[PDB]
């Protein structure tokens, strides 16, 4: 059921690029999907500061 | 203009006149040939539509 | 989203022939115009409502 | 004076801002995220951020 | 100032809450071509959204959410708090007073 | 189709929501590591021609 | 010729970083061209806004 490995619960992933403009933000992600993983898109969010 | 030069804002627009507006219903805008590629689509499409 | 001029008591609409196939029905309700925001633009800047 | 209609001196182009097409209905036409703006031809712009 | 001035009198400002709206709503571009949303495979590169302008998925989501859960119970880490209004506010009821 | 609605009148513009209730739909295909195929059928008022 | 698949005529990339001197701007792009795509590099340009 659970692997032994060590391996992060919770990845955060930084933009690779930006774009702030007059009315918009825009941001890309490399979301990574390592090896013998699965990731359900339920999990994930943008995690805004500002 | 000059050392006097009053606070300023800009107006950009455009002319063309002796043209008509052209939309080429063509898969890529492209003049490939008279008779469009999507031009035959719509003869193997069958089918009326609004 | 079809618009109601002010103090119009009819509203008549149609869609020209097609398929039906699947269909499961109707659904309506009313909007004000000032209250409902232009999704086809980066920006709206007659949505002077909040 | 002159008939543009009839002769082809047309003007008053500039004064066209964007052109949507749609078939039946719901097929935008212009295609597939093909444009900047994928689904009008947005002629000119008046506010462009 | 002046004597007449001191019979000025006020009134408070009206009440005027701001904040985000239910579920972020708005916050996100969603059935807007020109600004859509991308998930790709970064070697095949192509977009597999392919997003409509006659669809509305913000109130598809708000739909949803009221078939999946109770909406009266608040969450603030999706901002979920459903709007509503005080239903004696919306139907006056008017039973005057006992005096 | 052609449809008709009467309503009370408002002294300011409104629009009439009218939805056409359909499917809606995707099917995701991930053949190989890194791939996503996606396949769309919105019917009736399919949105591709 | 053309392809039926959902894909965009022009791209725009953004600096993905930027750096600035007293007299000189340096900005660093990925240009990514996908698996089924080709770019003839005479289509590309520098669009710049200030």
């Amino acid at each position: 059921v659970t692997t032994d490995r060590s391996q992060r619960l919770t990845l955060r992933f930084v933009p690779v690029d930006r774009e702030d403009t007059t009315y918009s933000y825009k941001a890309r992600f490399t979301l990574a999907v390592g090896d013998n993983r699965v990731l359900d898109m339920a999990s994930t969010y943008f995690d805004i500061r500002g | 203009i000059g050392q006097t030069a009053v606070p300023s804002v800009t107006q950009k627009k455009f002319l063309c006149d002796r043209v008509m507006w052209r939309i080429p219903f063509s898969s890529n805008f492209m003049s490939m040939g008279a008779l469009t590629d999507l031009g035959q689509n719509m003869l193997y499409a069958n089918s009326a539509h609004a | 989203l079809y618009p109601i001029p002010a103090k119009a008591t009819n509203v008549p609409i149609s869609i020209p022939s097609r398929n039906w196939a699947a269909f499961r029905g109707w659904s309506f309700t009313r909007l004000k115009t000032k209250e409902t925001p232009s999704l086809g633009s980066g920006f709206d800047p007659y949505f002077v409502y909040s | 004076g002159s008939i543009p209609y009839l002769d082809g001196t047309f003007y008053l182009n500039h004064t066209f801002k964007k052109v949507s097409i749609m078939f039946d209905s719901s097929v935008s036409w212009p295609g597939n995220d093909r444009l900047l703006t994928p689904n009008e031809f947005e002629i000119k712009r008046s506010v462009d951020g | 100032s002046s004597e007449t001035n001191l019979t000025q009198q006020s009134m408070p400002n009206r009440p005027n809450y701001i904040g985000f709206r239910d579920n972020f709503v708005g916050l996100m571009y969603y059935n807007s071509t020109g600004n859509m949303g991308v998930l790709a495979g970064q070697a095949s590169q192509l977009n597999a959204v392919v997003d409509l302008q006659d669809r509305n998925t913000e109130l598809s989501y708000q739909l949803l959410l009221d078939s999946l859960g109770d909406r009266t119970r608040y969450f603030s880490m999706w901002n979920s708090a459903v709007d509503s209004y005080d239903p004696d506010v919306r139907i006056i009821e008017n039973h005057g007073v006992e005096d | 189709l052609d449809m008709t609605f009467e309503v009370d009148p408002m002294d300011e513009p409104t629009l009439l929501y009218l939805l056409f209730e359909v499917f809606d739909v995707v099917r995701v295909h991930q053949p190989h590591r890194g791939v996503i195929e996606a396949v769309y059928l919105r019917t009736p008022f399919s949105a591709g021609n």
